[PDB]
């Protein structure tokens, strides 16, 4: 519980550290996703 | 006397009186507030006295060389937000009414400026011109100096504002600005972090500043160089503590820089910079810095040092040397002292940066996060405006100057009335 | 003998003084009429192994004040007074240092 | 005996004014400042500028004793007063506000480094050979 | 082992060898002070760098409400049942999460590792 | 992150990679080398250790539990008292002590778990040390059975009583900076 | 490579610039490729 | 935001 | 926006309860431009000048004699910057700026004050800046709100009761994020704070609702608990579009 284990499910709820862990990680992956975009951009045009 | 289970009302109820005393934008409103009154009293307090006098060589004798005009800025004053129309009888200007008109929602500001004058006859005058006007400042709409404030619902349909519009902008030239809060690091704190690829193992960083006053920030870096460089000396010695002051162009050695703070034995400097003797493996840690800085052993000399590596050189030396002391004095850990004896504070605090940088290199501290919100402080609308009027209470005075020193090099007169440009600030 | 030399003879007679901290409201009243030659009675009560200090406000002056003891060990202190007539003068070597707190 | 729970009070006397000024000297445990040896001192205004609002410098048995600088303490205590307690014969303390209070620090009557000299020095940092052989050498 | 200063100008001294008597020294390079060495030991380095973290603890470290407490474990001094347990709260300490244990009630402080 | 472990190294993968191979950098993040085993090596695992331990490398840091510098003015003096036994099995038959002795001593003291794990042996540390360095490192290596792994290390003979120098008689980086420097090289540098 | 009981005809590296530097600019064709090719299939996606 | 193996 | 770091943006873990995680910008700003908490307030700041008066008058000795000593004078009070003396007993000072805290002589409710009892250091912070969050206060195992102030608080009007007088009562305290790193928070009084198997005995404060670590624009998500987190950070985005 105290690392980021989220023992509910999306339709049990999730209790509020639960939520808070639970925005860590979607927060990392929406990062990810934006800075992905540029970087392979800028590969695809150097290879073209 | 207790609440259980029950609770689920009493959360809500509390946090219904907490919304109700403050509302969402409080922030704003506050900010703005406190700023105005504050800000603006202290910056115009701890602007220099504008000091003046006509040039000796322009004029033959000395009866009247000297005439010394002295100008002091008491105190401020603001209107409630006014627009003057064209015929130039004033108005109190409703939000909406700015809105429509394209005009700007601002409130006049006046300082009392008083002019002392000595015409070397020891016969000083003392001309106090009040409620001079100086500037317009945006006022934030539904803030203490707006008009809206105070006003109930129903005097505020008759002004044609919504009851539930929370205020917080400005009305700039017809259109509705929020400030938006800026992060940025705490100030007056140490912080010690790791640059991987940086030729310093462990960096400390104190962006010291003197209460906001005056100088944004003034960084210091107490450094500890990398031992990764090899060379016969450079392995014996190990790794070398380094300081990155303000105002010089490289790096200087740290006991060369307590020396200069007039702190010459190394048993003082290590008191300072560890705090218990008995420890063996900091005192070894401070050892190969001692071994640097065995050359200078004075504080003139430590003085001269710095001067000499500072950005602008002196070419006398002693001028060397008070051009290091002054700027240790201002520049360097200002928020500790800025003057006098300040020297034993700051001889403390940068015995303390650089203590734990050694904690932190021996892992005796973890290194400090910039992530962490405790390190950042928010920048709201106060600190943005304060910033920007000092900015421009600082070139208001400047222009004031010029104007003056043209008419004084005449002695025909001044008059602060032209002088002061609301130009500037408005 | 000289413009500059340093009267040492409190030095030579070790004379002992103590160095209290006092508070701004006790200096205040005592600056109020600073001429009367009295402000006060400090009282130091002893016990077989325990020493006690205190400071009793006059009554005019009002219209208790205990003394913590500190240690002195870490630190030599002297008194010196600068004279009108530029003879600079030693008084004597701190043995004690005192606080004296609100009651 | 008496000694064991003797009591003592005494008066406390503050005079107006004084001719000589109170000032505290203040000296560091680790200099082991010793007295006995102070035949004669010379305090006075430093000339670094080559007056009352400077630092002091001490010259104890003129130049060969041992000099020591004193600078003014930068806070000023705004909320707090310092009082020093004498004998004296009436058998009445009396307090007299300290003006001023100076930390005194020695400084060591040995051979000195020309400016130039150890700019000299400093530009050759990695002193491989002997350091104390160098200041033998001064 | 440790770092001993001159007693006239309080500078850091430096070993020297006496090569006549073959005799470790210690002279201040400012002035011309001398003290033989009694330890005989100048650079000592541990390169495994194991130090017994108790040494770092503080007993105040017994006052913090966000630390673990267990009754467990009681102290060997007083008996006291509460024990705060904390791991090594320091950055290259190896691998240690050893448990170290500081007692509560007043001014005991009692540190024991198990 | 989210690599499947299924050895214990990790691996550029991903855009960082493609970024790594299209650019040719000639500093790739994870540079890794994997290595097939030809003989019966492969089969056996204690002869693929045997191949992981020449095939890794080693400072003499790792191994070295840790380093200490006395001033030792005889060698018979002995001021360690647990070497006497050792120093004076030494020199009951003392060899390159005829030049002189240096009046210091590096003692190193390695751990013998990393010694045993690295399966490094004290003849083959101290022929490393002295052989590398010369006749000048003079080194003294304890039994493997005694419970401490000691290596005493002194500086060179002719250079101490310095009749070889010749010359002029004056002290190069005195002796004890110059035993200082030497153990930072040895620490970084052994490649044992 | 040239460590006994080290196979010398399949012990390869990651570093394509070192396989340039010691076995050719075929091997770092070659090697390139696989490099190439594992990165681009490790999400199991192909590409011809 | 599954597991160390899945996705974040 | 630039840099394309993945470091400055995530969610950092103190940004609980201070900042909403989940409304966020998509795009070059991702985490780089936050929003409020509901209940979040940001320091106006004040002046240092009665506090350091205080810790003159309690003990606090300046220019002491290498007194820290091993810290042996336990803690070293820091004020906004400025190492301002150390204290002998750093415990009962703490508790006196606390009680101060309460009855507002020295201590507005905004004036942080930090003790890292490892490190001996106490900060003492009030420097215009500062983001801090409502929280109220558990004494022992009890909360002390009680029925009293919330029965004045649900009679708000015509009884004139208000939050500053809970806030002055000494029920709720506002703590920013270095304070946070040296408190026990409990969830919810009941869940937590009531006798069970002791996972802790020495919560010091509670939170008034889990809820509020949402934004304004969060805070509209009905269930929000139930759905991906990426699905609340579009939600907020999107309510910011919505025609009304
Ligand atoms: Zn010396
Ligand atoms: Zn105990």
């Amino acid at each position: 519980e105290s690392r980021g284990f989220v023992e509910n499910s999306y339709l049990a709820g999730l209790t509020p550290t639960e939520f808070f862990f639970h925005a860590m990680g979607g927060r990392e992956g929406l990062i990810d996703t934006a800075v992905k975009t540029a970087e392979t951009g800028y590969i695809q045009r150097r290879l073209i | 006397e207790i609440t259980p289970d029950l609770w689920q009302e009493a959360c809500w109820i509390v946090i219904s009186s907490y919304f109700d005393e403050k509302g969402l934008v409080r922030q704003q409103l506050d900010s703005f507030d406190e700023f105005i009154q504050m800000s603006v009293q202290r910056i115009v307090e701890d602007a220099p006295p504008i000091d003046l006098q006509a040039e000796a060589q322009h004029a033959s004798g000395e009866v009247e060389e000297p005439p010394r005009y002295l100008l002091k800025f008491e105190q401020i004053y603001l209107s409630k937000p006014t627009h003057w129309e064209r015929d130039g009888a004033p108005s109190p200007m409703m939000p909406n009414e700015a809105r429509l008109r394209n005009l700007t929602y601002s409130a006049p500001l006046y300082v009392d400026i008083t002019k002392t004058v000595i015409k070397e006859g020891e016969e000083q005058l003392q001309t106090q011109h009040q409620k001079t006007f100086i500037g317009k400042i945006p006022i934030m709409l539904r803030s203490t100096y707006c008009l809206l404030n105070g006003l109930t619902d129903r005097d505020l349909c008759e002004l044609n504002e919504c009851p539930l519009d929370p205020g917080g902008y400005f009305i700039i030239n017809g259109s509705e600005k929020v400030l938006i809060a800026q992060e940025k690091m705490a100030t007056n704190t140490v912080y010690v972090f790791a640059k991987k690829d940086s030729k310093y193992a462990y960096t400390g960083e104190c962006r010291s500043c003197l209460e906001n006053s005056s100088r944004p920030t003034s960084t210091i870096w107490v450094s500890m160089l990398a031992r990764g460089g090899q060379g016969a000396k450079k392995s014996a010695i190990g790794q070398r503590i380094v300081a990155t002051l303000p105002y010089i162009k490289q790096e200087v050695p740290i006991i060369i820089v307590f020396r200069a703070l007039g702190f010459v034995s190394d048993r003082d400097i290590l008191e300072h910079i560890i705090y218990d003797f008995e420890d063996p493996e900091m005192m070894e840690m401070v050892k190969p810095s001692l071994d640097e800085a065995f050359v200078i052993q004075e504080q003139n000399v430590a003085l001269n040092f710095i001067g000499s590596r500072g950005a602008k050189p002196g070419v006398t030396k002693e001028k060397r040397i008070k051009y290091a002391k002054e700027v240790l004095q201002k520049e360097m850990l200002p928020h500790v002292g800025v003057s006098d004896f300040c020297e034993t504070k700051k001889a403390y605090f940068l015995g303390y940066m650089v203590h734990r940088l050694l904690l932190a290199a021996l892992g005796r501290r973890e290194l400090d996060d910039r992530d962490h919100y405790g390190n950042k402080r928010l920048d709201l609308a106060g600190p943005l405006l304060a910033f920007l009027f000092r900015g421009m209470f600082k070139n208001l005075l400047k222009e004031v100057r010029i104007y003056a020193q043209k008419f004084i090099d005449r002695g025909k007169d001044f008059n602060l009335e032209l002088a002061i440009k609301t130009r500037i600030i408005s | 003998a000289e413009r500059g030399e340093l009267d040492l003879t409190g030095a030579k007679q070790n004379t002992g003084v103590w160095l209290v901290k006092v508070p701004k409201y006790l200096s205040q009243q005592w600056a109020k009429a600073s001429g009367r030659g009295e402000v006060g009675k400090l009282r130091i009560a002893k016990t077989q192994g325990r020493t006690e200090v205190s400071f009793t406000l006059n009554e005019d002056l009002a219209n208790e004040h205990p003394f913590v003891l500190q240690s002195v060990g870490g630190q030599t202190l002297t008194v010196f007074t600068e004279s009108s007539s530029d003879k600079l003068s030693l008084e004597g070597i701190v043995v004690q240092r005192a606080e004296c707190r609100p009651a | 005996g008496p000694s064991s729970q003797n009591v003592t009070e005494y008066v406390v006397r503050v005079p107006k004014n004084t001719t000589k000024k109170y000032n505290i000297m203040a000296f560091n445990a680790a200099d082991k400042v010793n007295f006995a040896t102070w035949n004669q001192a010379r305090l006075e205004r430093d000339l670094s500028n080559k007056p009352e609002d400077q630092p002091w410098l001490l010259r104890v048995n003129g130049k060969s004793g041992r000099k020591f600088k004193g600078i003014k303490k930068g806070g000023v205590t705004e909320n707090t007063s310092y009082y020093i307690f004498t004998q004296c014969p009436d058998g009445a303390f009396e307090a007299f506000p300290v003006h001023n209070w100076y930390n005194f620090t020695p400084l060591a009557r040995h051979r000195t480094l020309t400016a130039e000299e150890a700019e000299e020095e400093w530009e050759r940092r990695n002193k491989v050979l002997n350091h104390f052989s160098i200041m033998q050498q001064r | 082992v440790g770092i001993r200063f001159c007693q006239e100008c309080n500078n850091m001294l430096y070993p020297k060898e006496d090569k006549e008597n073959r005799i470790l020294l210690y002279a201040c390079r400012n002035c011309d002070y001398q003290q033989e060495a009694d330890n005989s030991c100048i650079y000592v380095n541990k390169i495994t760098h194991e130090v017994d973290e108790l040494t770092q603890i503080i007993a105040d470290v017994s006052q913090d409400p966000t630390l673990p407490r267990t009754e467990d474990h009681p102290c060997q001094k007083c008996g006291h049942k509460e024990a705060v347990f904390f791991q090594s709260h320091s950055a290259r300490a190896e691998d240690a999460m050893r448990l170290y244990y500081v007692c509560t009630a007043p001014h005991c402080g009692h540190r024991w590792t198990e | 992150f989210h690599y499947a472990g299924v050895s214990a190294k990790n691996v550029t993968l991903g855009v960082p990679r493609l970024k790594e191979l299209i650019n040719i950098s000639k500093k790739p993040k994870t540079p890794s080398l994997t290595v097939f085993l030809l003989g019966q090596s492969a089969r056996d695992a204690e002869r693929a250790k045997d191949i992981l331990c020449r095939l890794e490398h080693t400072t003499l840091r790792k191994v070295t539990a840790n380093t200490a510098i006395y001033y030792d003015p005889n060698p018979q003096s002995t001021v360690v008292a647990e070497d006497q036994e050792w120093v004076n099995v030494y020199y009951e038959m003392p060899d390159f002590d005829v030049a002189r002795i240096s009046p210091w001593l590096l003692r190193v003291e390695l751990d013998r778990k990393h010694m045993t794990d690295r399966k490094l042996t004290m003849e083959q540390i101290a022929e490393k040390i002295n052989a590398g360095f010369g006749d000048d490192l003079n080194c003294i290596f304890n039994d493997d059975n005694a419970e401490k792994l000691v290596l005493r290390i002194r500086i060179m003979n002719s250079d101490e009583n310095k009749m070889q120098e010749e010359e002029e008689v004056v002290d190069k980086m005195d002796d004890d900076v110059f035993l200082r420097c030497i153990e930072s090289n040895m620490l970084t540098d052994m490649t044992l | 490579l040239s460590e006994k009981d080290v196979d010398p005809v399949r012990t390869t590296s990651n570093d394509i610039v070192e396989i340039f530097t010691v076995l050719g600019i075929e091997a770092v064709r070659k090697a390139l490729e696989r490099e190439l090719y594992h990165v681009i299939s490790f999400d199991g996606s192909y590409v011809n | 935001i599954w597991g160390i193996g899945c996705n974040p | 926006r630039d840099g394309k770091l993945a470091k400055p943006r995530q969610l950092h873990n103190t940004l609980w309860g201070m900042v909403c995680p989940a409304e966020t910008p998509e795009g070059h700003a991702v985490g780089l431009v936050k929003n409020l908490a509901l209940m979040a307030y940001i320091s106006v700041g004040s002046q240092p000048s009665p506090i350091l008066e205080f810790l003159e008058e309690w003990s606090m000795e300046n220019l002491e004699e290498i007194s820290p000593a091993a810290i042996a004078d336990a803690t070293k009070i820091f004020v906004n910057g400025c190492w301002v003396g150390i204290h002998k007993d750093p415990e009962q000072l703490m508790n006196t700026l606390r009680k101060l805290r309460r009855q507002m002589d020295i201590i507005v409710s905004e004036v942080s004050m930090i003790r890292d009892i490892r490190e001996r250091e106490i900060r003492i912070y009030t420097d215009a800046g500062r983001i801090c969050r409502p929280l109220l206060i558990v004494e022992k195992q009890k909360l002390l709100l009680k029925k009293r102030h919330i029965d004045q608080l649900k009679e708000r009007e015509y009884n004139n009761y208000s939050w500053q007088d809970l806030v002055a009562s000494g029920v709720v305290e506002y703590i920013d994020t270095l304070e946070e790193e040296t408190v026990m928070l409990a969830m919810t009084p009941d869940d937590l704070q009531e006798k069970e198997v002791a996972y802790c005995s020495t919560y010091t404060h509670c939170e008034i609702h889990p809820s509020m670590i949402l934004g304004v624009c969060a805070s509209i998500i009905p269930f929000p608990d139930h759905n991906q987190s990426p699905r609340n950070t579009y939600q907020s985005a999107m309510g910011k579009q919505a025609m009304g």
